[PDB]
């Protein structure tokens, strides 16, 4: 972002990682994180990253 | 004798570039008046699955905590622990607290604690260096 | 005298996850074996309260469905088919092995890195002039 | 050994290993959280230094 | 003074920095395995680098 | 002569901050993190020394 005047150096830290949230005992849940897995293989999570 | 025989709330928090508000934010209604991270992930989500949503909004502003003395989560997991959502599509950070109470996927995007520092550049001047 | 009257772990060898010990013979039990994946079980039967048994993967596969049989191979044939109990190996969690198995949370995140040599010192020559 | 290589660069794709359960297991959700109290522990990070 | 500062640090850098540099230059080639998912990885991609 | 030559030694020392060693260094140049969070959370239920 402007005015572009900082960088980020070094690797990570720590294991940390976003994902979907569900309610526990969700039917729907599974379906929801077979496509996230698809989302990622297929590489549009890169796409909109990117 | 042998047995009894028989016979979509999303939400979010304002942040950026996950959910950001369009331009023309109130010359529209919907779930079209906001942009961003998540809205296309939940737009791609409901492209691979097939199930028409609903984009809310979490109102206190608040993540995800449990107080001692309460035993009361807010926020979006207090929504989907108390039924006042369906399903959360933000990105908030899958802890063992909170595996225990609510389900979750796996991880779609993998981060770190960084190091943010004051980038300095190689302003040289000319004449004024010279007599250094 | 008084006379009476009367869970499968496995993995593949893999450095530094499963590596040899040096008197592996002179060894038995599941102290023969020694390395990282080897203390990941010892914390999950430390935080879980279970008894182990370290095995070898015959084939040495990892895992992959044939199109034509569609059986899968590996650990991943030996969780399916009942062969084993329970994987603790670095076995990457794919969408065509949740349609058979599940999976816990990615302890380990990583990707595709670069392999270079260490810069040495190369020769100038001629550039040596006008460096 | 020979110390001669080195590894630049950022990681280019979102891979993780985890620990794999059969499906329908009951096992599967302690163990996910014995791997979840061991990352939040820094267990892991010290098993990797 | 620079001659002098060019033989004191000899803190040589490496020619490769970041992901595009494969694509920006040609002389030094570079590789994957002949089987595996980072040949689908590259394969199936859609990125244009 | 000596002087310039000094100063374009000055010129090529230490590189700038790459880990977490690299700033537990050093003592001039400060650091901060957020007031309240996992964060802090984090170093305060550390282990690392
Ligand atoms: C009325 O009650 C039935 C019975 O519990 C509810 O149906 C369940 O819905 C959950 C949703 O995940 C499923 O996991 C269960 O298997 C369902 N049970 C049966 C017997 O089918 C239904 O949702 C309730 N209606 C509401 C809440 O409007
Ligand atoms: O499930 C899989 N898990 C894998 C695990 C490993 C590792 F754990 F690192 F040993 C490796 N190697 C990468 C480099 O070191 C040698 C072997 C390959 C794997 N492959 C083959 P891919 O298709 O190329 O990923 C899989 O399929
Ligand atoms: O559940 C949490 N989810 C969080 C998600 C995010 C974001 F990345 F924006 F999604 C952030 N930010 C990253 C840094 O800039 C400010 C906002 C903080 C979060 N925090 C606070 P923490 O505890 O300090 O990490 C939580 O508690």
């Amino acid at each position: 972002r402007k005015p572009c005047d900082t960088m980020k150096v070094g690797g990570n830290l720590d294991s940390k990682g976003y994902g979907v949230a569900t309610p526990k005992g969700s039917a729907l849940g599974t379906p929801v994180n077979l496509a996230v897995l698809k989302l990622s293989e297929q590489g549009i999570l890169d796409k909109l990253k990117n | 004798y042998e047995r009894f025989v028989p016979f979509i709330v999303v939400t979010t928090i304002l942040e950026s570039p996950y959910v950001m508000y369009k331009k023309n934010h109130e010359q529209l209604e919907g779930n079209e008046r906001y942009e961003g991270y998540c809205v296309d992930l939940a737009y791609e989500i409901a492209k691979h699955v097939r199930i028409k949503y609903k984009l809310s909004i979490v109102g206190d502003g608040k993540y995800g905590a449990r107080d001692p003395e309460t035993k009361i989560w807010n926020g979006m997991v207090g929504e989907l622990v108390y039924g006042r959502a369906d399903i959360a599509v933000a990105p908030l950070t899958i802890t063992l607290v909170r595996e225990e109470v609510i389900d979750f996927s796996k991880p779609f995007m993998s981060l770190g604690i960084s190091i943010m520092i004051k980038k300095p550049q190689k302003s040289k001047p000319g004449v004024f260096s010279f007599l250094d | 005298k008084m006379v009476v009257t009367l869970v499968v772990v496995t993995t593949i060898l893999e450095s530094p996850y499963v590596m040899m010990k040096k008197n592996h013979e002179m060894l038995e039990g599941n102290e023969r074996y020694e390395g990282y994946c080897v203390d990941l079980a010892a914390e999950i039967a430390k935080h879980c309260g279970f008894k182990y048994k370290l095995t070898i993967v015959g084939d040495g596969k990892y895992g992959a469905r044939d199109a034509d049989t569609k059986i899968w191979n590996g650990m991943v044939g030996e969780l399916v088919y009942g062969k084993a109990d329970i994987a603790i190996a670095p076995l990457t969690i794919t969408l065509v092995r949740e349609e058979v198995i599940d999976f816990s949370k990615p302890f380990m995140s990583l990707g595709i890195s670069i392999m270079i040599k260490k810069p040495q010192k190369s020769k100038p020559g001629v550039f040596s002039f006008l460096d | 050994k020979p110390c001669d290589t080195m590894k630049v660069g950022g990681n280019l794709d979102s891979k993780g290993y985890g620990i794999a359960t059969p499906k329908g297991s009951s096992l599967g959700a302690a163990v996910n959280l014995a791997v979840l109290k061991l990352a939040e522990q820094g267990a892991l990070d010290k098993l990797k230094n | 003074a620079n001659l002098a500062a060019f033989l004191t640090v000899e803190r040589m850098v490496s020619p490769i920095e970041s992901a595009e540099d494969l694509s920006k230059q040609t002389e030094i080639a570079y590789g994957t395995l002949d089987s595996g998912s980072t040949k689908e990885f590259f394969r199936r991609s859609k990125i244009a680098v | 002569t000596a002087n310039l030559a000094a100063f374009l030694t000055v010129e090529r020392m230490v590189s700038p901050i790459e880990s977490a060693e690299d700033l537990a260094k050093q003592t001039e140049i400060a650091y901060g993190t957020l007031d309240s969070g996992s964060t802090k959370e984090f170093f305060r239920r550390s282990k690392i020394a």
